[PDB]
């Protein structure tokens, strides 16, 4: 018998987003070639199987510093994070195969998904 | 507020 | 030019109360009377503008106990955190009155708004 | 996915 608030989800979003910018009560640095990236485990776990699988691992869930595969491109991960702060994704001709092939390696399904798409259709 |  | 997908912001807030219902990287314990929650900061923080008050503090943020005022009622502060974590308010007429203190306490505008709203309409 |  709950009554739901339709806007709640976002605006928690919205304020997680806000401590990543202002760098509050972030517990891990992603480390992607010789770019570093501050972020939530939390965050990174509810939005990757990759972290998800990483930060449940006994040992892994201590770690302060992740340092990814040195194929990762630091654009794609970048576009990456700020869409799984944001729900929004910047994908463009210009960087969507490494989009692709960093959400790949995440296992991030859905923006896999629409990367497909995008790329079945130029084609 | 709705009714989910 | 981004695009946005519509569930995002809903899936991360199920897996972050996933997390909560398997006490994974939850960093404080609320302590209301006799009972206890543990929750993740940055979501009380997103939610509430007590806790955003409380963890922004350069000395509060660091604790790992924080003991609420002895009025505030414990089943008010659950129906709140599951609220918190799930966009879903367990408001019922033997709660309301708790529920509605509880949320002025916690500064959960929205919550507060409605409470009154159902209150006014059963007098 | 929609144009926000
Ligand atoms: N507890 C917990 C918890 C925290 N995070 N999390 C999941 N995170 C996840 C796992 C796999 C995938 C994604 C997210 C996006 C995607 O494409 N695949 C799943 C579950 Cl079943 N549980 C949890
Ligand atoms: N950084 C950050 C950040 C983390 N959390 N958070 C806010 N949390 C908040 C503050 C006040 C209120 C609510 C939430 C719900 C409500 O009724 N009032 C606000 C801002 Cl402006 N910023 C942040
Ligand atoms: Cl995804
Ligand atoms: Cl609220």
């Amino acid at each position: 018998s709950c009554i739901q608030f339709t806007r709640h989800a976002s605006d928690v979003l919205l304020n997680l987003n806000r401590l990543r910018s202002r760098d509050i009560l972030t517990d891990v640095v992603i480390v992607v070639s010789r770019e570093q990236f501050r972020a939530h485990k939390t965050v990174l776990m509810a939005c990757s199987g990759l972290f998800y699988s990483i930060f449940t691992d006994q040992l892994k869930c201590n770690l302060s510093v992740i340092n990814l595969d040195p194929e990762i491109n630091p654009e794609g991960f970048c576009i990456l994070l700020d869409f799984m702060y944001t729900s929004r994704l910047n994908l463009r001709e210009g960087n969507i195969m490494a989009v692709m092939a960093t959400a790949m390696y995440l296992q991030m399904e859905h923006v896999v998904d629409t990367c497909r798409k995008f790329i079945k259709a130029s084609e | 507020w709705v009714i989910p």
